[PDB]
């Protein structure tokens, strides 16, 4: 089952619900009776990195494995707090 | 007083009669020294002589490996305190209890170690006309170094051990010259027969004799005796029950410098220079 | 006139040792002693020990030893006994 | 092992992952179980490369140490409205602010 | 009154293997007998390391630079255990995974200095989280919190 | 419109929070869209530059809950006589309303209450702490009361709406959900206490009633169907926690109340073995504490009168099987009705074993306990050949049932004197049916009491496994000599351990070997000793059975003689006269039982006295029987020694007292090795312990042996103050 991000700029990111559901408040925002979500605060870079650490996230988990350290971007480390505190990830 | 104004404590390590022994840190550079504290011996009283034979062996001997490194000393305050290098391995007394706490014994190659170590310090100090007799567990001392391994996270992972142990020939009180014999009353677990009826034209060969006593007790012996009908079977050439057991060459070593005659124990010019370690 | 074919008889066997009851041991000298039947350890299920006296005079091993241990003398005749 | 990739075309972005053991056809029907299109009209490219159902992910060039999932690799999608086919294009996201005065 | 993190003195033989595989330095913590961390030398990433430990001490293994808690064998702490057959104890240390708070945290962290958080244009109410560094005091409190606990919900 | 703080009022973002919020308390239909913006409003209102606004909010979602917990108070309080349903009703869609705006309600308390944790608490508390305030409470004096009535008609018969009962009940528990410390205490105090009073006052009126209408065993089944009602009532209503305890409150009131009742009828219900009424008897009073013991003893007492009734006048002949087979089918019987009604409780067989251990061992006020004579008796005529002899499995399946019966003896000890007696006797004469028949009935005892008990059986076994092979040997032995010539005689001499066999010759009169067999016995000792060391052997001429007399003659007869009947018939026969005083002395000593055995002869009617006496005097004559006929060619002359004695039974009896003494003096010198101080009683006590395995001793025989011991001084007594026995090595 496929669950679809809308940007702020107008970007459209199509990923694995069960991905999506990590975040507290993503999984909030689909519990009541409000399938696809809306953001319109989110730019672009925030959430095509944010997909990618959902990625890693449940890649990575539970590995038997050594774990990359996940590279951030020093430009875009400001931008990408905000999004952490808001949704909950 | 420089003690306080210069050194720092950081643990107390020793205990006794004789005084105590802490752990310390001098502000000019920051190595970690030992520094031993007791009181001042009485005038005609054996830590007197003990006393001035140990700084007199400390002064001709000077500097070397296999031997604590003397660095400072002084009186003060009605105590006496002096100064050696840290040892932080330990005392074999300790290294054998915590060791046979668990019923663990040590390698054989360990033991050949401990030869090589040892004979070379007994040489050495043989050379300047000196006899140690005071040669014990206790007064064996450990130093540890550390050598880092690099393995392979990913795919094949092995890892290999390489380190070094390092021994040294410690409290060097009961020193005594071959020209000019002072000998001390020694623990009666060590000492030879030889000593025992002040014979004192065999002093190197007395040493010798107690470092395979040493060596066996490492081993994994039970404690040895201290009189009696067990001393006599030992001072015998005859050697304790092992736990474990040993290369019959080594064995064989073992009971040459057990021997009962003096010159018929092999010197440790010989042992240095041997194949077998 | 009588004639003899064929015969049988029964006879029991014991030792040659003149004891009226072992008041000293106080068992019967082929029966199974105090310290034997009591102790329950290994034993043989006829005969466990058997030790001939010199003197003509003979107790079960352990019980006689025992006694000889406490005392030397021979409790029938004051004596030795080997 | 097997890689972490984007499909992207215009305004639209997809992840995925495949095996490289896989063949083109199999991604092909992975983004059509989405796009709800043939797979005939679809059209792959990576970079400025045309890309064929015959051969498979690891004869392209996408291996395990080339798109971790924390790097994934782009791949762009190219659609037939008509008879013809209609040429890529594929917009970047918006510029990163600049660095601020006091993180310098 | 000993804290229940405490070790126990048994003078009883272990040999241990310490291995790195976090790109970031480790430090090892050794927590005394009576309740408080020693530190010891960093190892290099890639490295190991066999060492002499005694049985029923507690390790943990923080991070050089910012002290980020590490996890070894799955584990935040770790205790040896008695040698069986010659083969020494192995003790891994791996990164763990982070949430992408602190993981975005720690690059603002290093990137500005302590006494500007203020100046940078955020949100007001969150320079709070970031204002605290991590600290092996309050992982301990943390740590101990769970064994009452555990001894709770046991009855 | 970035994430960073900004300005914005409060008034228009409250108000359609608040629309949607009520829309999603309604349980309406709210469009997907106004859902996905109210967060981005939530995050607006949280964080903010001026002031955040946390406390506002929360403020007014609590004035909101109040107003709305109020308004369906009101509500529902307005409608009577259905205010049940309108509970369950408005509880259900609040429930789900109160989960969904609590839902929305996520970044308020995973932040601000938590961080900040005038007590706060999360939203979804919230809203369950005011339906508590201020819907449930009020009405509480309400709710509960018309609730049970709801109850109480289902004990009529009529079973109300379950779902709205259950629901409103259900509604208490999941009030609480979010307490920790007392989860479930405001439901006990709400519903438990009143309700468990309410149904156990019901249920001891209604049992009342029910007791008095019908009779015993008409309450029985009806008190068992109450209780199965109960139990399916409770799961239809009460909660799961409760199954038990209401269930509880029925088993005091209904069952334990009338006791008394019931023990009075325990008698008649035991005595005349139903089991219909037993079945359900025994399940009730299995739940009483104290109802148990009754039927234990009652149906003890029983066990024993059947049993003592049982075998009271059964008849003298074939006195030990009758013995033996009503006690196993007595036994048999109960313990399969035990096992089969009253589903097989330990304490049963207990008490069953109890009333047969003294139904076994009866014994008349003066005469002595004949159990054991009994069972040496059947099991010597089971064992015996006989020509009417059955086959070997059943024997074996017999002595298997036997041995169940043999477990019950008190004293063994006198039985194992008779079954020695009685083997020894059997295996001499070879009356022995199967040689593995015996290994097979020695291992029974081996397995019930041990080594100590039957050592003396294996090895009396074994003399005569050896013995075969002693004589096999001897004959080997027979042709080693040069010149030794055996004549007639080959005998067999069976080697036996004087101690361990109980056989022995009481009177010690020496006895002259015939002239014709004297080499006999040197050449066996002389070969014994020469195969053993030391070992010395005592003939006995008791028990000599070898067949000697003439085979050719015009009218041949060969008899089974003794050695004792043998030697004064050679006498006889050597001489061409009969001698009367002179020979029998000079041939033979013993002169009474030399009498008795020729008067035993004389009785065969093989030799003619002259004396016309029925008394042999000293100057009796004889003459040998010229005319002598026998219906046998070869035949047995029975002997007297054959049948037994109850004067040898009396030697028997203090043989065995005897042996009492003897084990008792080393269990006491035992006791005393085991500890140096013993107190009178507990010494007592101790030695019964220690000695009630193998059999019973009485006290009297005990001190008797501790003053025996006493007198041995390996005790020593201080003073007859305080009881203390030391003891001396």
């Amino acid at each position: 089952m496929y669950v679809k991000l809308i940007s702020s700029d107008g970007h459209e990111f199509i990923v694995k619900r069960e991905h999506a559901l990590t975040s507290g408040t993503i999984k909030a925002m689909l519990s009541g009776p409000g399938n696809e979500v809306n953001f319109r605060e989110i730019p672009s870079h925030v959430l095509s990195k944010v997909c990618m650490y959902f990625t890693y996230k449940v890649r990575y988990t539970n590995s038997s494995t050594e774990i990359p350290e996940f590279p951030i971007a020093p430009e875009i480390a400001l931008e990408l707090l905000m999004a952490a505190n808001f949704l909950d990830c | 007083s420089r003690y306080t104004t210069e050194f720092h404590e950081l643990e107390k390590i020793g205990s006794g009669e004789f005084g105590s022994v802490f752990k310390c840190v001098k502000r000019l550079d920051g190595c970690i020294y030992a520094i031993k504290r007791s009181k001042k011996p009485l005038a005609g009283s054996v830590d007197e002589q003990n006393a001035l034979r140990e700084v007199y062996a400390h002064a001709v001997l000077g500097q070397h490996s296999h031997v604590v490194r003397y660095f400072s000393a002084w009186a003060e305050d009605d105590h006496m305190l002096i100064q050696n290098e840290y040892c932080n391995g330990g005392s074999l007394a300790d290294a054998i209890s915590e060791n046979y706490r668990i019923m663990s014994y040590f390698k054989e190659a360990e033991l050949k170690d401990l030869l090589l170590q040892v004979g070379r310090g007994l040489r050495y100090i043989h050379s300047m006309s000196l006899v140690h007799m005071d040669i014990k567990p206790s007064n064996i001392f450990i130093s540890r170094t550390s050598i880092p391994n690099a393995a392979s996270e990913e795919g094949d992972e092995d890892d290999w051990a390489s380190n070094k142990v390092m021994f040294k020939i410690g409290d060097l009180g009961h020193v005594t010259r071959i020209s000019s014999p002072q000998v001390e009353e020694g623990d009666s677990r060590f000492l030879a027969n030889e000593v025992l009826q002040e014979n004192y034209t065999h002093l190197p060969k007395a040493d010798i004799f107690a470092l395979a006593l040493t060596v066996v007790c490492a081993a994994g012996a039970e404690p040895l005796p201290r009189n009696g009908d067990q001393w006599h079977e030992i001072r015998q050439g005859r050697l304790p029950r092992i736990p474990q057991v040993l290369s019959q060459e080594f064995t064989e070593l073992l009971k040459v410098m057990i021997h009962p005659d003096p010159e018929r124990r092999p010197s440790a010019m010989a042992l240095v220079k041997h194949s077998v370690l | 006139r009588f004639e003899v074919k064929k015969w049988n008889a029964v006879a029991l066997w014991a030792w040659d040792i003149v004891v009226d009851n072992c008041a000293i041991c106080r068992n019967h000298i082929m029966d199974l002693c105090i310290e034997c039947q009591a102790n329950q350890a290994s034993a043989t299920s006829e005969e466990c020990t058997v030790a001939w006296g010199v003197c003509n005079h003979a107790f079960h091993f352990h019980c006689i030893s025992r006694w000889l241990k406490t005392r030397q003398v021979c409790p029938l005749d004051n004596r030795e006994w080997e | 092992m097997d890689v972490f990739l984007m499909i992207r075309r215009h305004k639209t972005t997809i992840f995925t992952d495949a095996k490289e053991s896989s063949t083109v056809f199999e991604l092909k029907r992975i983004v059509e179980g989405i796009l709800k299109r043939p797979p005939d009209e679809q059209r792959l490219y990576k970079d400025d490369q045309l890309l064929d159902d015959g051969k498979t992910l690891g004869e392209c060039g996408f291996t395990s140490q080339t798109a971790r999932p924390q790097a994934p690799a782009t791949v762009g999608l190219a659609f037939r409205a008509d008879d013809t086919f209609e040429a890529l294009c594929i917009e970047p996201f918006s510029s990163p602010p600049e660095l601020p005065d006091v993180m310098k | 009154p000993r804290p229940v993190l405490r070790s126990v003195n048994s003078r009883e033989p272990s040999q241990v293997i310490f291995c790195n595989r976090s790109p970031r330095v480790v430090l090892p913590v050794w927590l005394n007998f009576d309740g408080e961390p020693q530190p010891y030398p960093t190892l290099p990433p890639g490295t190991g390391r066999r060492i002499h430990s005694y049985r029923g001490h507690l390790w943990l293994f923080r991070d050089a630079g910012t002290h980020d808690g590490l996890l070894v064998n799955q584990t935040e702490l770790f205790v040896p255990s008695l040698n069986v057959d010659g083969q020494p104890i192995f003790a891994n240390i791996t990164l763990p995974v982070y949430t992408l708070k602190e993981r975005c945290l720690q690059v603002v962290r290093s990137l500005v200095k302590p006494e500007n958080y203020r100046r940078l244009d955020i949100v007001r109410s969150l320079y709070e989280d970031l204002e605290d560094h991590p600290n092996v005091q309050k992982d301990l409190e943390r740590l101990t919190q769970e064994r009452i606990a555990h001894q709770r919900m046991g009855d | 419109m970035s994430l960073k703080p900004r300005v914005v009022d409060f008034d228009e973002t409250w108000n359609k929070l608040l629309t949607t919020i009520k829309a999603v308390v309604m349980l309406e239909y709210v469009e997907r869209a106004t859902w996905n913006d109210r967060f981005s409003d939530i995050y607006a209102l949280c964080v903010a530059y001026p002031e955040p606004l946390g406390e506002r909010l929360y403020t007014e979602t609590k004035i909101f809950l109040e107003n709305h917990v109020r308004h369906l108070h009101k509500r529902v309080l307005e409608s009577e006589e259905q205010v049940l349903v309108m509970y369950h009703r408005y509880w259900e869609e609040y429930s789900k309303g109160a989960d969904y705006m609590d839902c929305l309600y996520r970044y308020l308390n995973t932040q601000f209450i938590k961080k900040n944790k005038e007590p706060l608490m999360e939203i979804g508390e919230l809203a369950l702490d005011m339906w508590r305030k201020l819907m449930v409470e009020p009405l509480q004096a309400i709710l509960i009361r018309m609730l049970l009535r709801e109850i109480k008609n289902d004990r009529g018969g009529e079973d109300p709406n379950q779902k709205v009962i259950h629901g409103v009940i259900n509604s208490f528990v999941h009030v609480e959900q979010y307490k920790k410390k007392f989860p479930l205490k405001f439901y006990q105090e709400i519903f438990e206490s009143p309700f468990l009073t309410e149904t156990g006052e019901y249920y001891k009126q209604e049992a009342s009633n029910l007791l008095q209408e019908s009779n015993c065993s008409q309450y029985m089944e009806k008190v068992l169907g109450r209780l199965k009602d109960e139990e399916i009532r409770c799961r239809k209503y009460l909660h799961p926690s409760s199954y038990t305890k209401v269930i509880h409150e029925c088993q005091q009131r209904m069952v334990a109340d009338h006791l008394q009742f019931l023990h009075a009828e325990c008698h008649n219900i035991i005595r005349q073995e139903k089991k219909n009424d037993m079945a359900n008897m025994y399940v009730l009073l299995r739940a009483v504490s104290t109802g148990l013991p009754h039927m234990i003893q009652e149906l003890q007492n029983h066990i024993h009168d059947e049993g003592l009734r049982a075998t009271s006048n059964l008849t003298q002949e074939n006195m030990p099987t009758l013995f033996v087979e009503s006690v196993l089918e007595v036994h048999g019987k109960f313990v399969q009705l035990i096992n089969t009604v009253l589903n097989g409780d330990q304490h049963f067989m207990s008490a069953l074993d109890k009333a047969l251990t003294s139904v076994v061992n009866y014994r008349e006020p003066k005469s002595v306990c004949k159990a054991p004579e009994l069972l040496a008796k059947y099991c010597d005529n089971l064992l015996k050949k006989s020509a009417k002899g059955m086959t070997e499995n059943e024997v074996e399946d017999r002595l298997t049932s036997f041995i169940t019966v043999f477990k019950y003896i008190d004293d063994k000890d006198v039985f194992q004197k008779f079954y020695a007696r009685m083997l020894a006797k059997r295996l001499i004469h070879g009356l022995s049916m199967s040689m593995d028949s015996e290994e097979a009935m020695i291992n029974k005892l081996k397995q019930a009491c041990g080594y100590e008990f039957t050592s003396k059986l294996h090895r009396m076994y074994t003399d005569m496994s050896v013995s075969a092979d002693l004589n096999n040997k001897f004959n080997n032995f027979i042709k080693n000599q040069d010149t030794v010539i055996d004549l007639g005689i080959s005998f067999q001499i069976y080697v036996l351990q004087a101690g361990a066999w109980p056989l022995t010759q009481a009177p010690s009169s020496t006895f002259a070997i015939p002239q014709e067999l004297e080499k006999s016995v040197q050449m066996f000792e002389l070969f014994y000793s020469q195969h053993f060391s030391g070992r010395k052997l005592t003939w006995l001429h008791y028990l000599c059975t070898g067949e000697v007399k003439m085979n050719y003659l015009g009218k041949p007869y060969v008899a089974m003689v003794t050695t004792y009947q043998m030697a004064v018939l050679l006498a006889f026969n050597n001489s061409e006269t009969v001698s009367y005083k002179e020979l029998q002395d000079s041939t033979q000593m013993n002169e009474k039982e030399l009498t008795k055995t020729i008067k035993s002869l004389l009785d065969v009617k093989m030799i003619n006295h002259d004396s016309e006496k029925e008394d042999i005097d000293a100057e009796s004559s004889f003459s040998l029987n010229m005319n002598f006929s026998s219906k046998r060619t070869k035949f047995k002359i029975t002997t007297s020694m054959q049948k037994d004695t109850p004067q040898e039974m009396e030697q028997t009896r203090s043989a065995v007292d005897e042996d009492r003494k003897m084990y008792l003096q080393a269990a006491i010198v035992r006791i005393m090795k085991a500890r140096k101080v013993l107190r009178h009683n507990a010494l007592i006590q101790e030695v019964i312990s220690q000695s009630r395995a193998r059999f019973n001793p009485s006290i009297s025989m005990i001190k008797k042996c501790i003053e025996v011991l006493i007198d041995k001084q390996y005790i020593e007594r201080s003073q007859a103050s305080a009881d203390e026995y030391s003891y001396v090595a």
